[PDB]
């Protein structure tokens, strides 16, 4: 905004459309207050001056506040993420939490005895083994919601969108993460013949989401169009249009399964198994150069190998 | 005075004779060799015999037992002496998991006596009653093992070649021959160029497994302890899976945490994850006839087509949030838990069907009139007290317009539309907000963005005391304001009026 | 015996969560394979349908 | 075990309205007010006395 | 004792104009813009209420309050103002700025000045 | 009023207590009279207030 | 969570139980001024005018608690000597003068001038003689009266507020004589420094004790406690020469009978309230400790109970307490009004 | 630990047990959650496909074997035919309710038996930990409809009391007759 | 009516000789 | 604020789903409680979104 008006006052300049383009959209894309009342106040400004108000600018108006929507609810959940922290650090040392802790009124009305004293049903205690116990003992016994951060985030939001402050919260709350970056994550979005299975036929497992055994999606045992070879036919013929696409070099080539290893010939399941080859590519490689390999037949990395640059790469 | 006995795989627990059959051939079985069957243990099996044998022992091979480690010095020794360059030195584990896949893949099914540990019969008995002796988590677990590992060689594999499996499995040299005369048989065999392509369907499902079963607790803890720092969509930008994936994931995991450990599940999670889409999808069916959805809610005018509605829809959904949860400020109207299990739990449907934006409320607060005196006096008191309840709606020129709907329910409007409920004890009450909505038309929509307190007010909204004033409201032209505020003040001053004169305390003599 | 006759030949279970329509539409961001039906219903109806 | 319904999420698998599982109380008029029943009198101190004078 | 503006009227279309259920809202958003409130005490006062209300405040709410203070020369206010916007990441504007480098250079606080100029 | 019984499914009928919402009335509760306690010998009745809340 | 239904348990426990659900924050802490003086004033009217020794023998000689009965001292059993006339035998004569400028407030639907409540004051005290001569123009009934007036418009700073309240004060503790008072200045500024003490209660303020100290009348540091006694700005030097003209009369004989007890007498009550009220952890405790202190218990619990109500809402005050008031069902009816015409002024 | 309803489960959907358990899923307001057990998983589901669609207000779920309905309810109510199938559902099979039952369960018998069978499943439960009551029914199934049963409780007091508002749901006149076997 | 499929197909895939192909597949996954 | 209908844009609709297959031409019920069955029969044109 300051290059902008000295821009504009100092220099006398009039700004192009894509420069109001940009004061629009950043506007637009701070979640902050009031950043609609200036993007709107930009929009006159191009209304007022002669600049061209195109429609494709308004719907990305609509996109990007449409977008910039969980940027606005981010900031705004943090105001009330900081005065819950003030309130607790207000009310743990004024020491009404430790007047709650103590249960008079459990002590009391009994979880047996009713207001009037006769004997109520009580449900029976789950196992402890059970996953529930456990995940109870984990909201009882670990440390509190405002106890995790002191500090919030340097741009309005709360901590905890990076994936350190997620690991120290997990240290917190004593769990060591799995996945401590972005690089072990399954990223289901990579998945390319899966979708082509789901989006024709239906879920191939199945049994993916299923919650008592009943919300799995399998064929019928009955046989006929709905029936186990039909489906397993047209899956079938979905992996050879993908295997087509394999043959043809749109895809890369699959690594070696334990499937097409053992319906093999023997000789080359012995070349895979003495080589340790993943793609047959590698098997390639182990047969075309018989001087790479090791002496127990292991096969040995792409960087021990050097190929014989020509001197006509030098016109 | 009786100890439960804790059950497991390795002696599993005593089961009813009634149960119906998980295979096939043991369906249609004649109830004769039914009984003909004696109640062994599992390891009386010759399959189990061998499983237990050579598979679970070198399974227990790992623990810290003396002979353990003595077993595990002889198979070094001996896979050593089988040959030394391709094994030179691993660890225990790799090569107890080396014989136990030796073991695994030279099992064939014979004779027990000809050298064959058991025959394709005693394996399909295994299988049944393996598959008798599980529970729904572990039929679940079965479900699980067939999608990951079975399911992708089933979509790959041809049915010849799960003929020659099945031909394989029978081992009989008198069907292997005669599957061997066909030529459709040997020639449509798979080619494993084709068949790798199970490897990458089977990282694919086992991909889908871990975003379910791996992904899910963290997502779970990181939900549950604060949800106001971790919302599903700030989980799904930051693990980048999807937002439906991510709700589906949270309802998948407490209704699993739910179901096992029998306890009734919490019905309110998917009304709270799923709000606009319980609002939006969930409808009653009936049976014969199909039903459509409908793309908008209103027949409107759209906001592309003036600048001033375009200006206002942004300016609404500035003022509104993307996903709202339980937390969030429409929602801090529930102070108290019973008011969070009644508003999430078996009534959603009628509450949020009350009023279509979200206010700070669900409806109106009841208030009471007073009776006017019956001068019968006590003969005609019983009159009004009923049966039910006795709701009077007004209606005539003022009143009964919907296109002032919100204007004639409106409490700060001296002309609202009067309601009035007679109890059958007799008690004169206002209408509720649902009562008074009643008697419009149908409003079956419901906004779930806007939130009218982040409305902006600094810039660019600002009303103006002038011009209200450009309306010119005087006293002095015009005097049906005073005259609502004498209608509106008491007139009790009208009998002590000869009791400027002005009105004094009275004066004590007793005192003075 | 006279209510082991009258099975449920009224009713269907519901529309699950994230459900699709009879016709296959969807409610998406992306509604042009999404479809309107109010050009296959009679253009004048006797009374008040309940949508 | 099952629950009943193929959806399993729902606490009601056929999703009716909400308003017709809500109670309905009942109050007889016997409550409300009594109903007496006078004596026969001189003038009519049997029942087919007043059928005969109605 | 009243709100200044009650409503019929008033209030823009997007917001659905008077809604009655948030009366209070658009009768504490004129307490907090007052162009003639002077009393930065109650300036303060009136921003804990939208705290607690969850009153969404942009830039000009605080430069109200900024404004207020300059008078009194209350230079321990104009800093609790500019550490509480840049808690929420609120920039504040050149003119609201200029009366918390005011409020504190009318008190002698000429230390302080100095970081708040170094800031912007 | 069960609604699975066809003549009370049917959208012109009687035995429900609404118009447009559902069919039937789950398991309805209403009270009779029995004018018979002056069939009895002796009928007295005793005026007491409530004690058991 | 929910139980088997059993021994014909109730739905609601009150009328107005679910409707408290249907306000707003603010509305909440509205009717908490006007619902929470009225469970107040009460729960202390059967200890009324009984001293410390006397309550402390009322929680003496019962010492039988099943734990489902509450204090003994709150809503007691005991027997009352005057017993009454015929409405204050469940509110005090306090309460009569508030209870009627609330029904004016409501009618009015919204900011009004004292003559509309004028003569429905007069009419009481003309129907009491013994209750008016005993508590006309004294600071605990002024103030009790007055404490409803920021329900109108809780956004209003301490200048409209003792604008309007200026127009209430002066008819309290104006009388038909020319023998008025002790000093009229002093009842005004002691009531519009406990004025600013509601005022933020209802503006939800963080310390609202501490900041009304602040901005509280000059010379009104006796009404605080010892530790906000430092904030509150000091008495005026022109001031000071009104209090010389006060002796220069020199009539020790001549007291003015209103009011009858001194108004130093009285800022020790509601100094003692405003310890009560500040560190009073629920709405039912802190008018326990109030009705410990005895004296004119009446004024000190609506004094406490106006104060906790405004701070935690009328959900935080118990229903058992709501249901067993007398005027339950017209004054929260009432409550109900004022709230919701605080915000839209038919007038203005 | 967890705060939770009762589960209650019905074995036996027969000449009485279907109305019984219409009873338990009518008129328990989401304060328990029902189970219904039968030998045939078509008859249980088409009890809970009746009370479905004729509008109840308790989530249901069926059984077939009696280990499930073992391990998921906290109180098990039978209402079978005769002796022998209930012999047979307490005591006879392998995993049957009484010789497999938990640490506080309760479970009343309501088909009329022998005095020793109630005696041997008294012990049995009573050895296990849990508790048994045998209430013998008197009425029809119209009867059984309006919620107009005559029963004869016999077995602990305390389990009596803590029974009475399940009782009461589809029976009138619930006695205590005493011990075990006085029903 | 109609009854729910308990799926019975499911267990007649594991009549086959996973073993011989698969490498130890009834096992857990390396 | 004489422009447009409603601000919203954002209404989910929350009322029945309409009926594709048997499309029922006539909806005329005899009812009891229904203060609008003047308005709700007669002749109207089925147009809108759906
Ligand atoms: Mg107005």
């Amino acid at each position: 905004e300051k290059l902008f008006q000295e821009m504009i006052l100092k220099k006398d300049l009039s700004p192009s459309r894509r420069t109001y383009h940009c004061m629009i959209f950043m506007h637009l894309s701070s979640g902050e207050e009031g950043g609609t009342a200036r993007a709107l106040r930009y929009l006159e400004a191009m209304e007022r001056a002669g600049i061209q108000v195109r429609p494709s600018l308004l719907k990305k108006i609509v996109r990007v506040n449409n977008a910039a929507g969980y940027k606005r609810d981010m900031k705004r959940r943090a105001r009330r993420i900081m005065q819950a922290r003030e309130e607790y650090l207000a009310r743990k040392e004024e020491g009404v939490s430790f007047g709650e802790g103590g249960k008079e009124g459990a002590s009391n009305q009994r979880a047996d005895v009713d207001a009037e004293g006769n004997s109520i049903l009580e449900p029976l205690a789950v196992s402890p083994t059970s996953t529930l116990a456990w995940w109870e003992k984990w909201k009882r016994e670990t440390v509190s919601k405002h106890e995790l951060f002191t500090e919030e985030g340097a741009d309005g939001t709360p901590k905890g969108e990076t994936f350190e402050e997620k690991n120290e919260a997990l240290r917190m709350m004593g769990i060591t993460s799995s996945f401590q970056t972005k690089d072990l994550v399954p990223q289901p979005d990579r998945q390319k013949l899966l979708p082509l299975i789901r989006r024709e036929e239906g879920e191939i497992a199945g049994s993916l989401w299923a919650m008592d055994g009943g919300e799995l999606s399998y064929p019928k045992d009955g046989g006929g169009p709905q029936g186990w070879g039909v489906r397993l036919w047209r899956e079938r013929q979905l992996v050879k249009r993908e295997y087509q696409k394999v043959l043809d070099g749109y895809r890369p080539v699959p690594q070696l399964s334990t499937l097409g290893n053992s319906v093999r010939t023997a000789g080359d399941q012995l070349d895979i198994e003495r080589s340790g080859a993943q793609t047959p590519g590698e098997l390639s490689d182990y047969r075309n150069f018989p001087d790479n390999r090791f002496d127990g037949g292991q096969l040995k990395p792409e960087s021990e190998a050097a190929p014989a640059v020509p001197f006509s790469a030098e016109l | 005075s009786f100890d439960a006995p804790q059950w497991d795989l390795w002696q599993s627990r005593p089961r009813s004779e009634d149960m119906d059959e998980a295979l096939q051939p043991f369906m249609d079985m004649p109830k004769s060799l039914k009984d003909r069957r004696y109640d062994i243990p599992w390891w009386a099996n010759p399959f189990g015999a061998w499983y237990l044998q050579n598979i679970l022992s070198l399974e227990l091979l790992k623990l810290k037992s003396k002979t353990n480690a003595e077993k595990i010095a002889t198979y070094r020794s001996y896979m050593r002496s089988l040959a030394s360059g391709k094994d030179n030195t691993m660890s225990d584990d790799d090569v107890i998991r080396n014989i136990i896949k030796e073991r695994w893949k030279t099992l064939e099914f014979g004779d027990r006596n000809a050298g064959y540990p058991c025959t394709f019969g005693d394996y399909i008995q295994f299988l049944n009653e393996w598959f008798k002796s599980l529970d729904e988590e572990g039929m679940q677990r079965l479900r699980e093992h067939f999608d990951r590992r079975i399911r992708p060689l089933l979509a790959v594999m041809s049915p010849v070649d799960i003929l020659w499996l099945e031909a394989l499995t029978q081992n009989s040299p008198h069907n292997k021959e005669q599957l061997q005369r066909k030529i459709a048989f040997q020639t449509s065999l798979g080619t494993p160029e084709f068949f790798d392509m199970s490897k990458r369907l089977r990282y694919e499902i086992n991909e889908d497994y871990k975003v379910r079963d791996e992904l899910g607790p963290e997502l779970f803890a990181l939900w549950s302890k604060a949800p106001e720092r971790w919302p599903p969509e700030r989980l799904s930008k930051m693990y980048g899976l999807d937002f439906t994936l991510v709700r589906k994931i949270l309802v998948w995991h407490h209704f699993k945490a739910c179901y096992d450990a029998c306890v009734e599940p919490d019905w309110s999670l998917p009304k709270r994850l799923f709000a606009l889409e319980w609002i939006r999808d969930v409808r009653a069916r009936k049976h014969g006839l199909f039903y459509g959805k409908m793309r908008f809610a209103e027949q409107k005018i759209t906001f592309y087509s003036d600048r001033f509605l375009f200006r206002d829809l942004v300016n609404r959904r500035e003022a509104s949030y993307a996903n709202v949860w339980e937390m969030d400020d429409p929602y801090r109207f529930l102070q108290t838990e019973q008011d969070y299990e009644d508003y999430w739990g078996d009534n959603y449907d009628v509450y949020r069907r009350m009023f279509p934006e979200m206010i700070g409320r669900t409806g109106e607060p009841v208030q009471q009139y007073g009776q006017m005196p019956i001068w019968a006096g006590p003969h005609r008191q019983h009159a009004n007290k009923s049966e039910h309840n006795w709701m009077f709606a007004e209606i005539g020129v003022n009143v009964g317009h919907e296109a002032l709907k919100k204007l004639e329910l409106d409490p700060t409007n001296e002309k609202r539309r009067r309601f009035v409920i007679r109890q059958p004890d007799g008690t004169l009450r206002s209408a509720k907000m649902s009562e008074m909505r009643a008697w419009y038309w149908k409003e079956e929509w419901a906004d779930f963005r806007f939130w009218a307190p982040q409305m902006e007010w600094g810039i660019e909204n600002t009303p103006s005391q002038e011009q209200y004033q450009e309306h010119v409201p005087d006293t002095t032209d015009a005097d049906f304001r005073k005259q609502r505020r004498i209608q509106s003040r008491p007139v009790k001053w009208f009998y002590e009026s000869h009791y400027e004169r002005e009105v004094r305390w009275p004066d004590v003599i007793n005192a003075a | 015996k006279v209510d082991s006759f009258h099975a449920n030949t009224q009713y269907q279970h519901a529309w699950p969560l994230l459900s699709h329509d009879d016709l296959g539409n969807s409610d998406q961001s992306n509604n042009t394979k999404n479809i309107m039906y109010s050009m296959y219903m009679p253009k004048r109806n006797k009374g008040t349908a309940p949508w | 075990d099952q629950t009943y319904g193929p959806h399993k999420s729902y606490k009601y698998t056929y999703m009716p309205d909400p308003r017709k599982l809500a109670p309905i109380e009942t109050t007889q008029r016997s409550e409300i007010v009594p109903q007496s029943i006078r004596p026969p009198t001189s003038y009519v101190p049997n029942h087919e006395t007043f059928l005969e004078r109605a | 004792m009243h709100p200044r503006l009650s409503g019929q009227g008033v209030f823009p279309r997007y917001g659905g104009g008077w809604m009655h259920q948030f009366g209070h809202v658009y009768a504490l958003q004129q307490e907090l813009l007052n162009a003639e409130a002077n009393n930065w005490f109650r300036a303060m006062e009136l921003w804990h209420t939208a705290r607690h209300e969850g009153v969404a405040m942009n830039v000009s709410h605080y430069t109200n309050i900024l404004r207020q203070c300059v008078p009194p020369t209350a230079w321990e206010a104009s800093l609790m103002v500019l550490k509480q916007m840049r808690r929420e990441n609120i920039r504040p504007d050149v003119v609201g700025v200029g009366c918390a480098l005011a409020a504190c250079a009318d008190a002698n606080r000429s230390e302080e000045v100095e970081k708040v100029f170094s800031c912007f | 009023w069960s609604p699975r019984d066809p003549s009370i499914f049917h959208e012109t009928s009687t035995r429900k207590f609404q118009d447009h919402l559902y069919e039937g009335e789950p398991l309805f509760m209403q009270l009779r009279q029995c004018p018979w306690r002056t069939q009895a010998k002796v009928s007295e009745r005793w005026e007491m207030d409530e004690v058991a809340i | 969570v929910a139980k088997l239904q059993h021994n014909s348990a109730p739905t609601t426990l009150n009328f107005y139980e679910k409707s408290f659900q249907q306000l707003s924050d603010v509305q909440q802490r509205q009717t908490g001024l006007l619902i929470g003086a009225a469970v107040g004033d009460a729960a202390a009217r059967a200890l009324d005018g009984y001293t410390a020794e006397e309550v402390a023998a009322v929680a003496a000689e019962s010492g039988s608690l099943q734990d489902e009965d509450e204090d003994p001292v709150v809503f007691a059993s005991v027997t009352p000597r005057e017993h009454k006339s015929g409405l204050l035998r469940h509110h005090s004569y306090t309460f009569y003068l508030f209870s009627q400028l609330l029904r004016v407030m409501a009618t009015s639907r919204g900011d009004f001038p004292v003559q509309y409540v004028k003569n429905e004051w007069v009419a009481t005290a003309r129907a009491h003689p013994d209750c008016f001569v005993r508590e006309h123009a004294s600071l605990l009934h002024v103030l009790c009266i007055t404490m409803q007036l920021p329900v109108i418009y809780p956004w209003a700073d301490d200048s409209t507020l003792r604008e309007y309240a200026s127009g209430f004060l002066e008819f309290l503790t104006e009388t038909p004589a020319e023998q008025a008072v002790a000093s009229r200045e002093d009842v005004y500024a002691y009531t519009n420094s406990v004025l600013g003490v509601a005022l933020r209660c209802l503006q939800s303020n963080p310390d609202p004790y501490r900041n009304a100290a602040f901005m509280a009348a000059p010379g009104t540091a006796h009404v605080f406690p010892d530790d906000l006694a430092l904030y509150c700005p000091p008495a005026l030097v022109g001031s000071s020469h009104s209090r010389t003209e006060e002796l220069s009369e020199t009539d020790s004989e001549t007291v003015p009978l209103f009011p009858a007890r001194l108004l130093e007498s009285d800022v020790r009550v509601v100094r003692e309230c405003l310890v009560v009220a500040r560190g009073a952890a629920s709405f039912a405790e802190g008018i326990k400790a109030a009705i410990h202190l005895g004296g004119p218990v009446c004024q000190r619990s609506l004094i406490v109970g106006a104060l906790l109500g405004a701070r935690m809402g009328v959900r935080r005050i118990p229903i058992s307490w709501l249901s067993a008031t007398y005027d339950h069902v017209p004054l929260v009816t009432l409550a109900l009004q004022v709230a919701q015409w605080s915000w839209n002024p038919p007038h203005h | 630990a967890i705060k939770r309803s009762l589960n209650v489960g019905v074995v036996g959907m027969g000449n009485m047990g279907v109305p019984i358990a219409r009873n338990l899923g009518f008129k328990a307001r989401s304060a328990m959650y029902l189970q219904i057990h039968s030998r045939a998983l078509s008859k249980a589901k088409r009890v809970c496909d009746d009370l479905s669609v004729d509008g109840a207000t308790c989530a249901m779920r069926i059984h077939d074997r009696y280990s499930t309905m073992t391990k998921w309810c906290d109180v098990i109510v039978l209402a079978l035919a005769d002796v022998k199938a209930s012999r047979h559902a307490l005591l006879e099979d392998n995993e049957s309710l009484i010789m497999n039952a938990r640490k506080g369960q309760i479970i009343v018998d309501h088909t009329t038996v022998d005095a020793e069978t109630s005696r041997e499943c008294a012990h049995e439960a009573a050895r296990r930990g849990a508790y048994f009551l045998d209430a013998p029914m008197s009425g029809s199934p119209r009867a059984c409809f309006n919620g107009q049963l005559l029963l004869m409780v016999g077995g602990d007091a305390e389990t009596f009391q803590k029974m009475l508002p399940i009782f009461h749901m589809y029976a009138d006149n619930v006695f205590h007759m005493g011990e075990s076997g006085s029903g | 009516l109609n009854e729910a499929e308990k799926h019975h197909d499911l267990h007649m895939f594991y009549t086959l000789a996973w073993w011989k192909l698969g490498e130890g597949i009834f096992g857990v996954d390396e | 604020y004489a422009r447009g209908q409603h601000p919203s844009y954002d209404m989910v609709y929350a009322g029945p789903m309409p009926e594709i297959f048997p499309m029922r031409r006539d909806f005329r019920k005899p009812t009891r409680w229904d203060f609008h069955d003047i308005e709700k029969q007669g002749k109207y044109r089925t147009s809108g979104p759906y």
